[PDB]
């Protein structure tokens, strides 16, 4: 219920090239060595862990899995009818981003029955006066059909600026069992979105398999001002990184 | 000044005439600390009207000098002992100096001429003694050279002439050891090193320096330019120009102070290579430690290296005295 | 020559060698190249419309992929406000813009002037809110004709209370009753309770202070990343290999074009140095890299015997091989290679003397059909002694000499006020 | 043909200007008068031991063998004059130690 | 430099970084006259073994 990351989380700051030259920057970041927690779903006692949580000025999020048991994630301040609220969500066949007015259910999820489909979406129950909208191209995504250790890994990062939203994301095949490894890896931009509304809280929202209350979990970590000293490679990757205020 | 501070802007050309023949002088300055450059290795090594030559036969009485003498077939005509700090002295982008307008200039005599220079007093001070440093080369053979030198600190003639074999022995023996305590180590010219470190390292901050704005939107000329009109770019173009004629008086006022302290280390290896190496000095502690006898010059890249011959005593006893 | 009398400002020089300055070389034309696109942007859908929003509740649209040529707008359109924060008017024509976007609403009249950075109001409190480092341009005009009637219109609203201040680029609209006192206003309206939004009625008959205006925001960014809208404007061919101007999406500057080897990212388009300097960018219309060297190094220097003698000087270039010399201002097959650089106008020697006008390593130059002659310094004369075990000389008389020597005490004395 | 408001701005620039010159000035004449001291020590030194006595230091007051020396005064400095002892006239011998 | 020019405040903590590092250089020269002091006072005395 409690874990340290030790050199994890950073992105890249700018869109310029540079090669074999060492840069001082200071942004928001992830310090290093610092207190994070751990988040469980396990059905033997069974557990289902989607708690509301706050989101004081960023958010490091990552997850370990081998089924694709998470989907996406909710934002809101109030999370009722009574304010603007925005939607990210997967639902097995395209991409889908909303920004309306819902109210949303105390226990969201998804599910499947069998061979493997899709049948439950139970998240909202109306939206009014939103204008906002975007869908992706269909595709075709496998379920279930896996057991064994975990075998991927995917971080992500969210910032509010002047009514614009960032995500910075990347992703790594690892072979472990029960945690999460060691290691080097810069985030790249992702897109940027206007929606102009005030954020102080989130969410997440799962899938279950026609059971009730297979393997994964998902940690978060919060973001400060901070200064770093960056390293850069011949071809232009960073690949080290040095905390200027950490201990003398 | 004007490739360093504009480029290739002509607005930025024309706009530095107003603040004035500033750097004219920040370039009278800098031309004046080569010609005293030039002219600080001229009074240590430039002390001898002739040319000796090095005797072909070698009778001097036991004693082997043969490894601080020229030797033809190493390149150069360098001494077995000159080579060895050559090796290790090493002298550490240049092209991104280059094309801001900064260079470095050669020295106006070669490192083979100072080698000619050194292997004259060489010469000079085994066939003749001190008798050349005044007047006119005199023969005199070694044995009898060195019997001057020993009546010179108190001792007598026939205590060298009785003992010239192992005092040839322990000349030989103590002269061959400072190959190979050299041949080991290479920080012992630890200081003729730092003179490299600097000057050398200092020349990169103001590269580096090129990279901050000093209140102005950017620090890039193509950058201004390219989205304000004329009017508006002067008052952000001065700033930039300001900023940049200041960090380029730092380093001239820097390097003024600091080479004030070369010439005083010049003037003492000129004074200590007119006392030591043409006569036998009764100072203490000036030219070794011990009793005086003679000592040999060399030569290192930028600077001088000296060898002092000394006597030591030892096995003392005990006695009884009476003052008459 | 001449460029040393003016750099020490008089018409005579004395004997010596001078630095002068550097070599340059000058551009020999232009180019330009620009993303190619042929439709036209939207002007009329956005300026020129049916119905505007209200101030409460904005608009925002998002514009790419065109080309914007604004002097379509000279036949009719007439504005009566227009201001740009961070670019020149003037320098509009020759630049690309990357992420643009557009807001229009109604207000009234004398409330025009709280639509900029740092200001307080009841709009720029409650509705719309601005950055402080902003970068666009805002644009009103006057809208009497067509959107006022006889009875007023009431179609038009606005914030009135609220419990703090908003934020830059946000927005607001939820409607709830607001409790101004101590008593909870308990979702019905009465006694220390209001409806937070209030109505503009707009009549013909009105004073110039209290008629409906339309304001449309542009906003972007400049120079720093791959952009899809450019100006009027047209491109031109790739000439590589020598001196030229260049135009690249809007940055301007000299230099040489060449082939790269480095692989930029897919959301990149510049390079840069150790100091803040480019040296790479990639093609618009070929997707490739190129790289850029500046065009002129190297320093010179002039040899002369001292204007009250002759006329003839020499120069000595420190960055060249005389055996294949391209650079050179005019280059009398007086050619002579020195290890410190190329001399032209003197002549070589094959006997020493004393040195006279040192050029540097090891060598000299001096005056003397008078011409200008290059020996080598010589060190002195030579000399053997002869030893041998059993010799000596001893002198026989003796000499008396005087010699003199000077040297500097004192210096002078000197006030400032 | 400016107000005092407007004035202040530009005169400022000039003050600032003004007072930047008047210190490079100072610095250098500060950094070349530490010289003149180094030259003046030196004189009186060899005012003591040339003048004053005799000297068996080499080069030291002349070339050759010092006997004796005389000064003189110039403007802004000092003028020595050095007698010195050469040998001449050399001839050849035989020689034994004992 | 920072607890003299500035003080205790961030704005001009945060507008001082682009003016670079322009005083790293001034205790570069600063420290290079402490050593020198330590090492006068061990070339007049301690002359004896
Ligand atoms: O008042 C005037 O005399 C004309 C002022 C209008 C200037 C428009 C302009 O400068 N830009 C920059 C880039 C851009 C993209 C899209 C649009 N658009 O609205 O279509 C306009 C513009
Ligand atoms: C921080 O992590 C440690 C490590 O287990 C834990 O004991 C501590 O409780 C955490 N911090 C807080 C506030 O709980
Ligand atoms: C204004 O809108 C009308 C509506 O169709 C259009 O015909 C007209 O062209 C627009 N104004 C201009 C200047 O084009
Ligand atoms: C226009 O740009 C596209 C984008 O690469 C390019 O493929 C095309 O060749 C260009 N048009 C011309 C005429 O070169
Ligand atoms: C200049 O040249 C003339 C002509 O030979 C000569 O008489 C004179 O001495 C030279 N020097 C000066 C200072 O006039
Ligand atoms: C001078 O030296 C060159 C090069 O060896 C030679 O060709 C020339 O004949 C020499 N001059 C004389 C007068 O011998």
């Amino acid at each position: 219920a409690y874990t340290n990351s030790f050199t994890r989380g950073v992105y890249y700051p700018d869109k310029v090239f540079r090669s074999s030259v060492l840069h001082s920057t200071q942004d928001l970041f992830l310090p290093f060595f610092s207190n994070v927690t751990w988040f469980h779903a396990i059905h033997v006692t069974k557990r289902f862990d989607n708690p509301v949580l706050p989101f004081n000025d960023g958010v490091y999020f990552a997850s370990t899995e081998k089924s694709n048991i998470i989907r996406g994630w909710i934002f809101g301040t109030t999370l009722d009818s009574k304010t603007q609220s925005l939607l990210i969500v997967n639902n097995a066949t395209n991409v889908v981003i909303k920004v309306c007015e819902f109210q949303f259910c105390n226990d969201p999820f998804l599910g499947v029955y069998y061979s493997w489909m899709e049948s439950e979406f139970r998240v909202y129950s109306s939206a009014n006066n939103c204008t906002f909208e975007y869908v992706s191209q269909p595709f075709l995504m496998d379920l279930e059909g896996k057991q064994g250790n975990f075998k991927n890994l995917r971080e992500f990062v969210f910032k509010n600026i002047d009514g614009y939203f960032k995500i910075y994301s990347k992703h790594t095949p690892i072979n472990l069992v029960r945690d999460l490894p060691q290691g080097f890896s810069a985030l790249e931009p992702l897109v940027d979105l206007p929606i102009g509304i005030n954020i102080t809280r989130f969410q997440t929202l799962l899938a279950l398999h026609r059971s009730y209350l297979g393997a994964a979990a998902y940690y978060v970590g919060y973001l400060q001002p901070r200064t770093f000293l960056l390293k850069y490679n011949e071809n232009g990757t960073i690949t080290d990184a040095v905390d200027c205020a950490l201990d003398p | 000044c004007t490739m360093y501070i504009c480029g290739d802007s002509t607005e930025c050309s024309n706009l530095l005439l107003q603040y004035g023949s500033f750097c004219t002088q920040l370039n009278r300055a800098l031309t004046g600390i080569a010609v005293e450059q030039d002219k600080n290795t001229q009074e240590v090594f430039a002390q001898v009207k002739q040319i000796y030559k090095t005797p072909p036969i070698k009778d001097f009485g036991g004693f082997n000098f043969s490894q601080i003498l020229p030797d033809p077939s190493k390149p150069s005509k360098r001494s077995f002992i000159e080579d060895l700090l050559f090796n290790k002295v090493t002298l550490a982008l240049i092209c991104a100096q280059k094309f801001n307008g900064l260079t470095v200039l050669p020295p106006l005599l070669t490192d083979e001429m100072i080698a000619q220079y050194t292997s004259a007093l060489l010469a000079g001070t085994i066939t003749s003694g001190w008798t050349f440093g005044a007047g006119a080369a005199l023969q005199i053979p070694f044995a009898m050279q060195m019997a001057y030198r020993f009546n010179g600190i108190g001792v007598t003639q026939n205590v060298l002439y009785e003992n010239q074999k192992l005092i040839a022995n322990q000349f030989n023996s103590a002269i061959g050891k400072i190959q190979d305590s050299l041949s080991s180590t290479a920080s012992a010219l630890g200081k003729l090193q730092d003179v490299v470190n600097q000057n050398a390292q200092a020349l990169n901050t103001l590269v580096k320096q090129l990279s901050s704005n000093f209140g102005a939107i950017s620090s890039v000329l193509n950058d201004i330019l390219s989205r304000l009109d004329p009017p508006e770019a002067e008052v952000q173009i001065d700033r930039l120009i300001t900023g940049r004629l200041q960090s380029l008086q730092t380093y001239v006022t820097q390097q003024l102070i600091r080479a004030a302290e070369i010439r005083a280390s010049a003037n003492l290896a000129a004074t200590k290579m007119s006392e030591c190496v043409l006569g036998q000095s009764k100072r203490v502690d000036f030219c070794g430690k011990g009793y005086h006898l003679m000592s040999f010059p060399q030569s290192a890249p930028h600077g001088v290296v000296f060898l002092h011959v000394t006597y030591v005593p030892a096995q003392e006893k005990n006695f009884t005295t009476a003052p008459a | 020559l001449s460029e040393t009398k003016c750099t020490l400002k008089s018409f005579t020089v004395e004997k010596g060698i001078y630095q002068t300055s550097n070599f340059r070389v000058q551009p020999t034309e232009s180019i330009v190249r620009f993303p190619n696109i042929t439709n036209l942007c939207p002007f009329g859908e956005v300026f020129n419309a049916t119905r505007f929003a209200s101030v409460y509740a904005w608009n925002r649209k998002r514009i790419s992929n065109c080309v914007a040529d604004y002097s379509v707008l000279y036949n009719s359109a007439s504005f009566s406000t227009f201001k740009c924060y961070g670019v020149s008017p003037t320098k509009l024509n020759d630049l690309c813009f990357t992420n643009v976007y557009a807001d229009s609403f109604v207000i009234r009249g004398d409330e025009v002037r709280q639509i900029a950075p740092g200001q307080t109001g009841k709009i720029a409190d409650y509705n719309y809110k601005l950055p402080d480092d902003f970068t666009g341009c805002v644009i009103a005009w006057n809208s009497n004709n067509l959107d006022s009637k006889v009875g007023g219109n009431y179609n038009y609203l606005y914030r009135l209370f609220r419990k703090s201040n908003l934020k830059p680029f946000e927005r607001d609209i939820s409607t709830e009753i607001y409790q101004a006192g101590s008593t909870p206003c308990n979702g019905v309206e009465g006694f220390n309770c209001y409806f937070p939004l209030q109505s503009y009625g707009f009549q013909p008959t009105n004073g110039v202070g209290y008629q409906p205006y339309r304001v449309v925001v542009l906003s972007f960014e400049l120079l720093h990343a791959p952009a899809t809208v450019c100006g009027p404007k047209k491109s031109t061919n790739l000439v590589k290999n020598k001196c030229v101007n260049f135009n690249f999406n809007g940055l301007t500057g000299t230099g040489v074009l060449t082939e790269s080897n480095k692989k930029f990212l897919p959301f990149q388009q510049f390079g840069r140095d150790i100091a803040d300097t480019t040296d790479a960018v990639r093609d618009p219309q070929t997707l490739e890299i190129l790289d850029i060297t500046p065009c002129s190094f190297g320093g010179v220097s002039v040899i002369t015997p001292g204007t009250n003698t002759s006329n003839q000087v020499a120069v000595l270039y420190q960055d060249v091989n005389c055996t294949e010399v391209p650079v050179a201002i005019h280059a009398g097959s007086n050619v002579f290679q020195t290890r410190a650089g190329c001399l032209i106008g003197a002549e070589h020697v094959n006997n020493s003397y004393e040195c006279d006008i040192p050029i540097g390593a090891g060598i000299c130059a001096s005056y003397q059909s008078q011409s200008i002659i290059a020996y080598t310094m010589s060190l002195g004369a030579e000399n053997s002694v002869a030893y041998s075990n059993n010799s000596i000389a001893i002198p026989t008389n003796f000499t008396i000499s005087v010699t003199t020597e000077i040297l500097p005490v004192s210096m002078t004395k000197t006030s400032v006020d």
